[PDB]
């Protein structure tokens, strides 16, 4: 662990190919020792003790380095001992692929401890992901095996920490927030049916933050699926008119193999294919409609009862009462007058939300040009109502 | 409560012995509970560790704990230790109680050394790596327990004696390496620890011809702790190292195929010697290592030796630097009847590296020591009636020329030009006579070399050729650091006179060796340290290899940046390349030299086409010709 | 078808045992020559032990020509070089040719030991 978690011409693969080794050390085990003369349990327990040891001694704390960030994760996103930090990271993914499974009976006694000190560290090391990720691993292992049929000490621990992290999460940005959300939406929660009004913002932020980060969409989908299929079908109902309407935006060359295929097919395509897991968004939409029909038509109508218009009308109204920004595009002899307003909304939202670097750059250049245009135009037309629309986007940009 | 000290007036001992009955019963429970009457978990271990922490929080109980560690009872299981298991199970709270009170835990532990040697070694080693682990804020118990387990070394004595189990000798070597690594550099003087009785152990484990080579390779890592000794003890240690070398080392060279079960042992022992020597900048380690190195045509590990010497010289502590320099120097300068080849090897591949990589930024020390001891031998006159002494004088003169070359190539100009102290000791003592006195004396005696004719000389021809080459290299180095502004490079290094058979290039070039010329050519790296602790240019083909091509090319490029043709280097080499009556090899050499210095001969193109062209085009070149040279 | 499918311990051992001969003699000659080239006293005791072993094996293997040729060669070498220390350590013990009858074997006292071993100048100041 200490080494293969420390590895960050000569080529150095870091940890991603130690993984199958360790999986066969414990899981693919009866198929390799049968030629010899159990070890699965001992090695799993040793791996968990060792990872607990490393978490105990890594000094994962952070220090501020030379404004005033309100973001608690800030320039402070800089550990004191970066080699330790990278070691913890290699640790978190290594455990993540070593511990989705092999829990058939092995993780049964480790849940309470593993949790308890992950909560303890993550409470004094709050803004350090991977703690959350190990928590989500251990809670999903506590979910595969049942472990939550009512021990009760860890139940109260998870309840209190779920509440605390769900309230602290409303500050966290991309990687931290993603780890927190995957944690929260991995509680069994067919066992915590209670206070479901505090776990809904963590599912609509894991839906809204989807559409770009597919595994967050996947965790949101499994969350909603479990909440539908196992929670009681009278309290899950009032919390459909605000959990489906955030799920609507989802519903919107010459290689070696090619040369081998061109030159007949004699053992060359075989070797070329023999030489050669992010979820696909299309399958995400497929599952959205699948469970959208699987949840009925009684429940279903809430997908589009958001308000039928709440703030997209702010994008569907005239930014100004009467048009300004008359721009005479100069041809040879005629010079006709176009209006920049009409496409100012689409440009100003292409600048912010583009998901396309070339389109983003073009849109930002247009907002620059149009901003200068509109500050010029009033210099020689009362026009502040479009400043009121366009400064809240200059500051965002 | 124990943090508040109210552990006894809230839980007492009865009208019994001064020991705490509660602690005794708790510790007995923890000892015989994990024993069968079994099963184990992590929470149980957390309890039991807290339980025995409580047990030790009462009072002393330490001698009882130790007696439990050495208790030789046997627990059967298909029957391993029954007393070690209690240790390895906890192994951390145990050892932080033993390090709670020193001088008694260690004493009571080592007292039964001959009885439970496995157990006493295990517990002492655990105490050691426990204390090494906590040195960041507590590098105090480490020193105390190291010194304390040294103060009783005469008790743990049967371990290193002769005909012991040849597993406890290396066990005590590992323990002893641990001890020395913990404490400071203290165990050598005025019997700080047990000076006599601990050296006797090192000398004995590195002495007797019943141990192995890897065992002493482990042993020769104590050396960086023990090379700072002095006359008696250091002389004895150097003696025993020398019998090690004579008794287990290959006699002059490899003579071992790579893979036989001597070559691997030899390379292991040698590299351990070498990295020890790179740790402790110890002169006599250089004596031994150069001695073995410069004793064959070319050692197998030459590059290792050279990198080691590069580190050695590059250390600081200039007095130690000068000591290494003077040590290898005196190893060469001495009148020992050594072979000429070996003696000249001493300077070639041992002390030139040390001189190149560190002497001093404005050095005086070594050169000032050797000025009027090497000048006088350069002025010495040969006696061509005996092969041996003549050869040795040639080799020593060559070496002195090479050393002067190194200083003049490295030492800045001023502290050899100006009215100095580094210089003023060839003539009239350190008085202010004229300045630049040894510049001109060395110039005379060097130019008089490599220009002395060889008509009547038919005894040692290759050696004298190398003598001339080294002299000429020394000359080139000094002239690059003479005033060197006007036509100085011409009178010497060039412009000889064949009236009385002065031939620079004819004599240093071989002229009878037929060149072949083939056609073409941190808090987690710390836990690395605790596991460490508790475990143990050009194409140098056939005529760039002439010991004058690289110096001559550097000199030519230097003259390019220093001021038809130019008087006697453009023109004298021009006229020695032109006519095909000059012997072939000089002409090949000058072609090589002009090739490597092409950038110099770009303004002089119109002069420099005829002789190169006729050298390529002529038919004089042997074999199928100088084809890659063409 | 039927025709296509139907170190010192090793040196001590070398000095002791050798299938061939006069090659070990040559290699030990080279070894002692290089040992005498250097001047470590342990190598001097090495040489004296080696010559003692050679004398013992010559006596125990019916051979004297090698012994006397080796003795003559080493005597000439010490005479022509500066190996006074080597000769001193040899005469401290005493090594001499066969003195019985100048042949293989006899029962005569040793007497051979006592009977044989009792212009350019102007170029300078232009600066």
């Amino acid at each position: 662990l200490i080494r293969i978690c420390s590895k960050p011409k000569w080529k150095v693969p870091t940890y991603k190919d130690y993984v199958d080794l360790f999986r066969h050390l414990l899981s693919s085990d009866q198929m390799m020792d049968s030629i010899l003369a159990s070890l699965n349990h001992l090695l799993y327990d040793e791996f968990v003790k060792s990872v607990l040891k490393i978490v105990e001694k890594l000094d994962l704390t952070l220090e501020i380095q030379t404004m005033i960030p309100t973001s608690d994760p800030a320039a402070n996103l800089h550990p004191a001992k970066p080699k330790d930090f990278s070691a913890f990271i290699n640790l978190v993914e290594f455990c993540r692929e070593i511990l989705p499974e092999k829990q058939a009976e092995f993780f049964e006694p480790w849940v309470y401890s593993f949790s308890y000190e992950l909560i303890l560290q993550s409470t004094r090391l709050p803004l350090i992901s991977g703690f959350y990720k190990l928590l989500s691993i251990t809670v999903r292992n506590a979910k595969k095996i049942k472990y939550f049929e009512g021990k009760y000490s860890c139940f109260a621990l998870f309840v209190k920490f779920g509440k605390e992290v769900a309230v602290k999460m409303k500050q966290y940005k991309d990687e931290l927030l993603a780890s927190c959300l995957t944690f929260l939406l991995s509680l069994p929660h067919n066992i915590i049916e209670l206070d479901v009004r505090a776990y809904v913002p963590a599912l609509q932020m894991a839906f809204k933050l989807g559409l770009s980060y597919t595994p967050l969409a996947e965790v949101g989908l499994n969350a909603l699926e479990e909440w539908s299929i196992y929670i009681d079908r009278h309290v899950m109902q009032p919390y459909y008119k605000d959990i489906l309407p955030c799920l609507d935006g989802y519903l919107k060359e010459v290689s070696a193999l090619s040369r081998a295929a061109q030159k007949g097919f004699n053992k060359v395509v075989l070797k070329h294919l023999k030489k050669t897991e992010a979820i696909s968004l299309e399958e995400i939409r497929i599952r959205v409609v699948q469970m959208l029909g699987s949840l009925g038509g009684q429940i279903n109508k809430n997908l589009l009862t958001v308000t039928s218009s709440d703030e997209m009308m702010k994008s569907y109204v005239a930014w100004d009462r009467e048009k300004r920004l008359s721009f005479a595009v100069p041809f040879r002899e005629m010079k006709p007058v176009i209006f920049l307003d009409v496409f100012l909304p689409r440009v100003t939202e292409l600048a912010l939300t583009a998901s396309d670097r070339q389109t983003k750059v073009a849109a930002c250049e247009l907002l620059h040009s149009m901003v200068m245009f509109m500050l010029g135009k009033a210099t020689q037309p009362p026009m502040y109502q479009l400043y009121k629309r366009t400064f809240p986007v200059l500051l965002r940009l | 409560l124990h943090r508040a000290g109210l552990l006894h007036n809230i839980l007492p001992s009865q009208s019994t012995d001064l020991h705490h009955s509660v602690g005794t019963e708790l510790l007995s429970l923890v000892y015989k509970g994990i024993a069968p009457g079994p099963s184990l978990d992590l929470s149980c271990k957390q309890l039991a560790s807290g339980l025995l922490e409580l047990a030790f929080a009462f009072g002393g109980l330490c001698e009882r704990l130790v007696s439990l560690l050495l208790n030789p009872a046997v627990l059967s299981t298909a029957h391993f230790s029954h007393g070690e298991y209690f240790y390895s199970l906890f192994s951390e709270t145990i050892n932080t109680e033993l390090l709670k009170n020193l001088d008694l835990a260690v004493l009571e532990l080592m007292q039964s050394s001959v009885d439970n040697t496995k157990m006493v070694s295990a517990v002492l080693n655990g105490m050691l790596d426990q204390s090494f682990r906590e040195r960041a804020n507590q590098k105090h118990q480490g020193l105390k327990l190291a010194t304390t387990i040294l103060q009783h070394w005469k008790k743990c004595d049967s371990w290193w004696a002769k005909d012991s189990p040849l597993e406890t000798k290396m066990a005590v070597l590992a323990l002893l390496a641990k001890i020395l690594q913990i404490d400071s550099s203290v165990s050598f003087n005025t019997s700080h620890g047990s000076f006599p009785e601990v050296f006797t152990t090192y000398i004995s484990l590195l002495a007797d011809t019943k141990l192995d080579l890897h065992l002493k390779g482990q042993a020769v890592t104590l050396l960086p702790f023990f090379t700072s000794l002095t006359g008696g003890s250091l002389e004895e240690l150097r003696r025993v190292l020398e019998q090690l070398i004579v008794a287990h080392f290959p006699m002059q060279s490899r003579e071992f195929p790579p893979g036989t079960p001597r070559f691997n042992n030899y390379v292991d022992c040698m590299k351990k010697f070498l990295d020890a020597l790179e740790l402790s900048q110890s002169p006599m380690l250089l004596e031994l290592m150069t001695e073995v190195l410069c004793r064959e045509q070319q050692h197998v590990m030459e590059e290792l030796f050279q990198s080691s010497f590069r580190r050695i010289a590059r250390r600081g502590s200039c007095v130690t630097q000068v000591g290494l320099l003077e040590s290898v120097y005196e190893m060469f300068r001495k009148d020992d009847p050594r072979l000429s080849f070996t003696r000249q090897s001493f300077v070639d591949r041992s002390l030139l590296t040390l001189l190149w990589h560190c002497s001093l930024d404005a050095l005086r020390e070594f050169f000032s020591t050797i000025v009027v001891d090497a000048i006088d031998v350069l002025k010495s006159r040969f006696t061509k009636l005996n092969e041996s002494t003549f050869d040795t004088q040639i080799t020593k003169k060559m070496g002195y020329y090479k050393i002067l070359d190194v200083m003049y190539s490295r030492l800045p100009k001023d502290d050899v030009h100006a009215k100095e102290s580094k210089i003023n000791q060839v003539f009239h003592g350190s008085c202010i006579t004229e300045g630049n006195e040894l510049t001109k004396t060395l110039i005379k005696l060097c130019y008089d070399a490599f220009t002395e004719n060889m008509a009547g000389e038919n005894q040692l021809l290759e050696r004298r050729r190398l003598y001339h080459c080294a002299a000429y290299n020394c000359a080139i180095s000094v002239i690059c650091c003479v005033f060197n502004e006007l036509k100085f490079y011409q009178g010497f290094l060039f412009s000889e006179k064949p009236e009385k058979n002065l031939l620079i290039f004819e004599n240093l070039i071989d002229l009878k060796r037929r060149y072949n010329f083939p056609v073409e050519v941190s808090t987690l790296s710390e836990e690395m340290s605790q596991f460490d602790f508790s475990t143990g240019e050009l194409e140098m083909d056939e005529l760039n290899r002439h010991e004058c091509m690289a110096p001559l090319t550097a000199l030519v490029k230097h003259m390019h940046r220093s001021l038809r043709d130019l008087p006697s280097w453009m023109k004298f080499l021009h006229g020695k390349l032109g006519n095909p009556i000059v012997p072939l090899n000089i002409r090949l050499f000058l072609a090589k030299l002009v090739i490597n210095t092409e950038e110099v001969f770009r303004p002089y193109a119109k002069h420099w086409l005829s002789p190169l062209l006729q050298l390529a085009a002529s038919e004089n070149n042997g074999g199928e010709g100088i084809h890659y040279m063409v | 078808a039927q025709e296509i499918f139907q170190a010192e311990n090793f040196r001590v051992l070398v000095k002791q045992k050798k299938a061939s001969f006069e090659e070990a003699s040559n290699q030990l000659i080279n070894h002692i020559e290089q040992f005498l080239d250097t001047n470590e006293t342990p190598y001097f005791m090495k040489s004296i032990d080696c010559i003692r072993a050679f004398r013992e094996e010559a006596i125990k293997f019916s051979e004297e020509q090698r012994f006397n040729n080796f003795l003559k060669a080493l005597q000439e070498k010490v005479e022509i070089k500066q190996l006074n220390h080597f000769w001193e350590i040899v005469v401290q013990d005493g090594i001499t040719l066969i003195t019985k009858e100048e042949a293989s074997g006899s029962s005569v006292t040793a007497e051979e030991a006592k009977k044989f071993l009792a212009d350019v100048d102007d170029l300078l100041d232009m600066i």
